[PDB]
DNA sequence: TCAGATATATCCATCCGA
DNA sequence: TCGGATGTATATATCTGACACGTGCCTGGAGACTAGGGAGTAATCCCCTTGGCGGTTAAAACGCGGGGGACAGCGCGTACGTGCGTTTAAGCGGTGCTAGAGCTGTCTACGACCAATTGAGCGGCCTCGGCACCGGGATTCTCGA
DNA sequence: TCGAGAATCCCGGTGCCGAGGCCGCTCAATTGGTCGTAGACAGCTCTAGCACCGCTTAAACGCACGTACGCGCTGTCCCCCGCGTTTTAACCGCCAAGGGGATTACTCCCTAGTCTCCAGGCACGT
């Protein structure tokens, strides 16, 4: 339910710092689906690792770890 | 000199597949390469996973883990879903 | 006033932004949708503030690189306006569609 | 010392379970391997080399053809959904490519 | 007349050295109370007290907080803390420092029943110190002081005629107490071009004179030594005793060194630096004009000492300052 | 005196190519290709025939996914034909620079 | 200048497997330039990999692994 | 010590500590710990000089993260090396489609 | 804990005495030197494991350098490992 | 315990196409 | 014509050095010294790459339409940035409260090791039946009508 | 809609070679013992997560307005699909020929392992 809260031109800003010039109507509405879908097709993974160690909260490292096996690694996060 | 392959477990599934079968030569080579291929991707998976949690020996907990990150989707839960039936068949004993 | 060129403030700040290191993403609605998307997985999970904030960089680069290469993309269409297709046939070119 | 039954007899798998035992021994892959590991990672072989043979032979009994060819067994795998994302970047020799055409190009 | 301001500050400044470990706050802690104390005056303002030197911000704010409440939230606060009190009160204790006390009040030794019961955990020089810590704790008056250094004299005359011996410091400066002795040693054979001074500390021990020894070397003996009672009288306390053995063209200087006073060898030293010399424990060197110092000069005494830099040689009664 | 309609005859072809599994390029030339270009790095290299044939297969592949990226990208560039812009665009958008 | 060897009517027909409908006449030598940057960023870490092993000859099973570190993992053959 | 006899600068011995502990072979040869030590400094002195020259450039006093992300992006071989590797508050290099431009 | 940081701060300093490194550049670099030696690592017992021997050693190593560097900066690594493996022998 | 430097904010005397 | 944007002068936000010497403690990583198992070395089959010669023909090079797609331009209108006035939640600190991360000492069930014991999988060799290829036949789609 | 001619499905009458059938045969999988320890667990301590509360304010939201760039439409011409025709080098058949790769017995020597060995930093005390 809290998917809206990405404002509109917060996703403006974003795209205009990627290097565009125009956006159209429904790409900021299209967005949304994008970024739930990489976001679950990552915390879902890095949950399935943390609870892999028999601990309860998510850890750091843990987080890393996923988006490494993931296949995007993100150096400077510890 | 010998080599080791699947050959005679992999004939003898698909017999238990279906009873009226046939397959060649270059079809077993491409299932020893898928076979050889997931073997080794599980096992790299569940060493990293072994590190990364500082223990010291591989158990079937952490295979359990690992299939669980690998495969993809909604097979793994079917697939999953015999292992610990297989497992139990041992601890059967 | 004086009533500025067309796009001429849209032209502009994007030397601005492009040199910027911030988030520019609202923090607790980031916290709130990671929450929420977590409800799902496992019940009643605790998390670090560190890894939240980890996770809203790696989302903020894949955005931007994905909104990047679909504008460059629609580049190729000799057309001024990013549009849903445009996106779509990126993702699907990028191989992970 | 009676007739004693395999690993796999005694617990009832078709793939091998004793030479996994000692390939994952020599792997060099861990300090010290367990019990349950073997058997479980023999079984998850067995199942997906299963569903694939299975999907093969129906390929192959819709296509009327009493052997598997490799173009067979191609189609078969790249036609699911769940394997093609499991094989998402494996190019089978001799394979060949799914029989589609674009719609829009199509003549009309 | 900061005699009450002076003790706030020894006891700021044995927290400082000994719990927070601050060489950097003691010093300057000790150098603030030796500047209140030396002050003929009362003090009536933190800002009155802060144009004598050593007297800083924290100085002068402490001297008004003291003046106005009579005493420092600070300071009770440190007097009312267990460990704290535990740490100097291990410290205190000859042998164990500011770790030793840290360490001691970390396993739980905070008195000295526990120190008595952990005497295994209590090194040679520790069980020393925890054997005569309130003999070292006493002072040794002038008779039994000169007593003992007539002993020692006629020990070293005995062991070596040709060996020269001096009591300097205090001692030599005539104070009228003295928490221990120093004891200097010369022998014609030992130059600046080692069984002296064990052969020293075996005449010493063998009249019985010697009590304990904490450490022996060739150069410098440290022990415990008391002047014996004469078959009916109550014993004497134990002293700490130190004997340096320095070569003949570096005793004279090590003489005049450790003589004292500090002030005085302040003095000393800067009017040698003015004089175009550098005085030190080992001997007195020329300056150059670029400041290098030469070949140091030979030493035979303490007047020779004083002609190098050009000053009136002065008695060590007059060596207050 | 009869010819089929101006392009009829191509989408035949594509149903042909696509229905069968044959290797589609001359061995011989693959195998002057592949020992000419071996040539620069290192001198005097004896290779076995069924490299030359597992390297012909990669080649068709590799060729073959990026005509199909090509098409595809040129479908959405509204346009028939196939022009070299797209090849650089598909190249590009995979990250192939 | 054995890279004119690949011929009009085999590009032609590769790209038909593809499903190409009309290639324009500017084509030939960008296919010829991205099969040769192709080969020659294989072989070379191919006959790399085989002179690690200081034999004379290259094996298939070389090719199969260099094909694997290149991101291809072609099984089969092999 | 071992790494100051052959003059590296980071500490071989926890180099041959790491890989021997590491499980990642049988047996420990002779001067892993070296190669491996002077592969790693190189590279290291590499990265550091083209950020000192950015930053020289950049004329600041300190190595802020985005001087690193820009020296790391700025070059083709450091390009080809961590091409698909992220950095936290980098940011994007500066460059805009001469198309689109007026 | 132990880390690679005081010997990249001493790195730094030789390289260029007129610079600062941020705590977080640190950190940066840390992740960097730690993927790099895993990396190698990795495809130098790859290596080993496919040649059908029992233990790694300089020239397994040296291989997989070449293996994995960018070209330019494999010739200059080649050069230095050659030229400080012949210095740590002539020991 | 202390200022002495040193890195780090502004601002308002200029410069430019837009 | 002027607001955004380059410097230099000037004032805050941090960083920082100013005793050391003599004498004992206190440990975490260098040397010293095997051994025996892993790697280097020499001799010999062999088979598998290499090279070569000749017919042969399916495949490739080349000239010739015309016609259908690429491209170029024009109007128009409607989606979209721009200015502005309001508003709601995001920071920005507080404050307190505690489940849970982490660490330490048993001990014990289990994994590594080893010497008999044995039989399931691998090597080598038939064979007839799934597969194959033309071959002529009939069947069906279409593009100028 | 319609025909002439090209692309497509089929029965079978042959062959044919290799996928699956068989046996002969060991070296790896099993049994039944042993010892030596990694983590399972039980029990503790200390914190970073978690839950509000009030203030400030600033990014966000909603609404008017001009305008340009996306998107239809148009003509125009040029290169390429299809066609037929004349060369030819891949391709298949055959041959030899020899050298780099397997193997196999032999010898050497280098790291795992064990065990001293220390001096480069910590403290007291001043």
């Amino acid at each position: 339910d809290n998917i809206q809260g990405i404002t509109k031109p917060a996703i403006r800003r974003l795209a205009r710092r990627g290097g565009v010039k125009r956006i159209s109507g429904l790409i900021y509405e299209e967005t949304r689906g994008v970024l739930k879908v990489f976001l679950e097709n990552v915390i879902r993974d890095a949950v399935t690792y943390t609870e892999h160690a028999k601990r309860k909260t998510v850890t750091a490292m843990d987080v890393v770890y996923a988006l490494k096996r993931q296949g995007r690694t993100l150096y400077g996060f510890g | 000199s010998r080599k080791e392959s699947y050959s005679v477990y992999v004939y003898k599934v698909l017999k238990q597949v279906h009873p009226d079968t046939g397959i060649s030569s270059k079809a077993m080579g491409i299932m020893n390469s898928f076979v050889n291929d997931i073997f080794e991707r599980i096992a790299g998976e569940a060493s990293r996973l072994a590190h990364y949690n500082k223990r010291s020996t591989i158990t079937s907990r952490e295979i359990q883990t690992a299939v669980r990150l690998l495969l993809p989707g909604e097979l793994a839960k079917h697939a999953v879903s015999e292992g610990t039936k297989a497992v139990t068949k041992y601890t059967s004993s | 006033p004086h009533r500025y060129r067309p796009g001429t403030v849209a032209l502009r700040e994007i030397r601005r932004y492009q040199k910027s290191t911030e988030l520019l993403i609202r923090k607790l609605p980031f916290q709130r949708l990671v929450r929420e998307i977590a409800q799902d997985f496992k019940t009643d999970l605790r998390f670090q503030s560190s890894a939240v904030m980890a996770l809203q960089e790696a989302s903020e680069a894949y955005l931007v690189g994905l909104f990047e290469d679909t504008n460059l993309a629609a580049i190729h269409a000799k057309r001024v306006t990013i549009m849903p297709k445009d996106i779509q046939l990126a993702r699907r070119i990028r191989g992970e569609r | 010392r009676a007739k004693a039954k395999t690993r796999s007899s005694r617990a009832g798998l078709q793939f091998p379970v004793g030479r996994v035992h000692r390939l994952l021994r020599k792997g060099n892959y861990a300090e010290r391997v367990g019990a349950g590991a073997p058997v479980y990672l023999a079984a998850v072989l067995e199942y997906l080399t299963a569903e694939i043979l299975e999907l093969a032979g129906n390929a192959a009994r819709d296509n009327k053809k009493t052997r598997i060819i490799p173009r067979h067994l191609q189609l078969a795998i790249r036609n699911d959904e769940e394997l093609n994302k499991l094989l998402g970047k494996v190019t089978i020799a001799q394979g060949g490519v799914l029989p589609n055409i674009q719609a829009v190009l199509l003549p009309k | 007349l900061n005699g009450g301001i002076t003790d706030m500050l020894t006891e700021l400044a044995n927290f400082e050295k000994n719990v927070s470990q601050a060489i950097h706050k003691y010093n300057a802690y000790r150098k603030a109370a030796s500047v209140i104390a030396k002050y003929p005056h009362k003090i009536k303002s933190g800002a009155e007290a802060k144009k004598l030197p050593g007297v800083g911000t924290k100085i002068a704010e402490k001297i008004d907080e003291f003046l106005a409440t009579g005493k420092l939230r600070k300071l009770e606060k440190i007097r009312q803390d267990d460990t704290s009190s535990s740490i100097n009160f291990l410290t205190r204790v000859s042998g164990i420092g500011p770790s030793a006390a840290r360490k001691f009040v970390d396993e739980g030794i905070k008195t000295l029943e526990d120190l008595r019961k952990n005497e295994d955990k209590l090194n040679h020089h520790q069980r020393i110190g925890l054997k005569y810590f309130g003999d070292f704790e006493k002072r040794i008056p002038r008779e039994e002081m000169l007593q003992m250094q007539d002993i020692v004299l006629n020990e070293v005359k005995k062991v070596d005629s040709e060996y020269i011996a001096t009591v300097c410091g205090s001692f030599r400066r005539g104070a009228e107490s003295s928490g221990d002795m120093d004891v200097l040693l010369t022998h014609p054979s030992f130059t600046s071009e080692p069984k002296l001074l064990h052969q020293v500390v075996e005449q010493l021990q063998k009249v019985h004179f010697i009590t304990d020894t904490l450490s022996k070397g060739e150069t410098k003996f440290m022990g415990v030594c008391q002047l014996p009672s004469k078959n009916d009288e109550k014993e004497y306390p134990h002293r700490r005793i130190d004997i340096r053995l320095i070569p003949k063209d570096q005793y004279y200087c090590g003489v005049l060194y450790f003589t004292g006073s500090d002030i005085f060898n302040k003095n000393m030293r800067a009017h040698a630096l003015e004089k175009g010399f550098t005085i030190n424990e080992y001997t007195i060197r020329p300056l150059g004009v670029t400041g290098v110092a030469g070949e140091p000069l030979p030493v035979d005494s303490e007047k020779d000492i004083f002609d190098y830099i050009q000053w009136k040689y002065r008695e060590p009664k007059d060596r207050s300052e």
